[PDB]
């Protein structure tokens, strides 16, 4: 303990640890589009 | 009627009532997005 009860006892680091993005290995080829209308 | 020379004693009048009514009516229809995108016609919505 200490002189008096302290409320906050842990610094919350705002910057979080998010995982990276898996490398787009297979998706490294052409991208043909389909016409919205009809088809 | 027959008014004798004496007189002394008749007709009445009546009115009737007419009543209407308001009735609600309507309908609706639905469609999916895919119906519009993958339709042979491009003016189906119109």
């Amino acid at each position: 303990s200490s002189i008096g009860p302290q409320i906050r006892l842990d610094y919350y680091y705002k910057k979080a640890l998010v995982d990276a993005a898996k490398e787009m290995y297979f998706g490294q080829l052409a991208e043909v589009t389909n016409m919205p209308k009809n088809m | 009627p027959a008014l004798t020379e004496n007189g002394g004693r008749r007709v009445g009048f009546t009115r009737i009532q007419l009543i209407g009514s308001i009735k609600k009516f309507g309908f609706f229809y639905e469609w999916t997005q895919e119906a519009m995108d993958f339709d042979t016609d491009e003016e189906l919505d119109s």
